[PDB]
């Protein structure tokens, strides 16, 4: 699963 | 180009009207006619920059990955599978160099300030991961170099001069951390410095007010979330 | 045009690939370049036609409402939000123009069994209330005539040609309502023609299969909201 | 509130 980047 | 005829005020005035109809492409258009006007950005004027690459830049990935996924499959037809997942690659591409001409002509040379520095050279540091997401072989090493270094320029400016609870020195780390896992294989990194990241913005949480705590633990929760998924 | 040079299968392969992609800008590009080819399309085909500009278009008629809202509020500032309403509004146009013309090029003209022609003339009414639903004044009432002949003449074949629960003549219904209560002021009409459709579908259910029966009520159910919306 | 089109 993809990591979370600045939203 | 095509907004040279209009007020900057005007285009900012348009671009935040964009936002609120979700019409971020033309936000974007906007935006990029305001950078081109060759003043500086104030602070309000760089998120409105990121939100509209960010958006248009994140449906042209979530739709790459989608065609990636299924070209990936028929490799296990004919050639429409490969030249329409080039055709989004190329325009994704596209919107990277934009964003990064817009830096280099002429935002970080103009950019003194520590805020608007790091907040440019960690979107050069962004958009270039992103074309290192698409990249392939050697043309991926130098793609990556780029990132890590505009990423490394901009941490080193942070840690001198921003406290460890600042948003944009966390949202830094947040991504360059991201950088480390998915792009250049260094997970152990990507989780020192997200624990590293996490730890000292605790320690300094008792600084803040209300309203600056509530936006320093919204990013320490992303670096939390990261943390659990990887270990 | 632009997909002149491409087969008409690839057209039609790389529309459901941006159907996959959320990709549906591209979709109707594709799709317009298969209608292009001047032969008739297969029900799937048609589908994928009206998924694409559905979608395109639905996103563009959301802007225009969240903007016309701003600039009824600020007429209770500068020409900003009249212009870029202005340009949605022609954007949101000229879509609308180009779906007309493909059915006008020669989609309806070649159309002869019930399911194509009346999928077209439905379209074709859906299309002038795009249109309607931004006009003023003495253009509004040529093009709301206009819907209102398309709606008619699908609704005459569909009473004809199909059984009352046939999933085409239930949609053209519930949009015909929809003009009749939105864009025409006729809410009474609108309400006798959604409970009549209602009520005849509901007495021929019973000669359907289980999955004819799930297309069918599910189209049902959109008329039972409106109907509970409106009484 | 608007009532439902097809979908």
């Amino acid at each position: 699963m993809r990591p979370r980047s600045l939203e | 180009g095509a907004m040279g005829s209009m007020e900057r005020a005007s285009l900012i005035q348009k671009a935040k009207l964009a936002e609120q109809a979700e019409r971020y492409e033309d936000m974007a258009a906007f935006m990029k006619g305001a950078v081109e006007k060759g003043e500086e950005l104030s602070c309000e004027e760089r998120n409105l920059l990121s939100v509209a690459y960010k958006n248009v830049v994140g449906g042209q990935r979530a739709a790459w990955r989608v065609l990636s996924s299924i070209e990936q499959k028929s490799n296990e037809k004919g050639p429409e599978v490969r030249e329409y997942r080039e055709k989004v690659e190329t325009e994704l591409q596209g919107v990277c160099d934009t964003v990064l001409g817009l830096l280099d002509s002429h935002l970080i040379k103009e950019a003194g300030d520590a805020e608007s520095r790091v907040f440019y050279l960690k979107m050069k540091g962004d958009y270039y991961r992103y074309l290192a997401e698409v990249a392939t072989g050697d043309d991926k090493k130098r793609i990556i170099d780029s990132a890590r270094s505009a990423y490394q320029e901009a941490m080193d400016i942070s840690k001198k001069e921003m406290p460890p609870t600042n948003p944009i020195r966390l949202g830094l780390a947040l991504n360059f951390s991201v950088f480390h896992y998915e792009i250049a294989n260094s997970p152990e990194e990507a989780i020192s410095l997200a624990k590293t990241t996490f730890d000292e913005a605790m320690a300094d949480l008792h600084t803040l007010s209300e309203d600056s705590y509530k936006d320093s633990t919204l990013i320490m929760q992303l670096l939390r979330d990261n943390l659990t998924l990887w270990t």
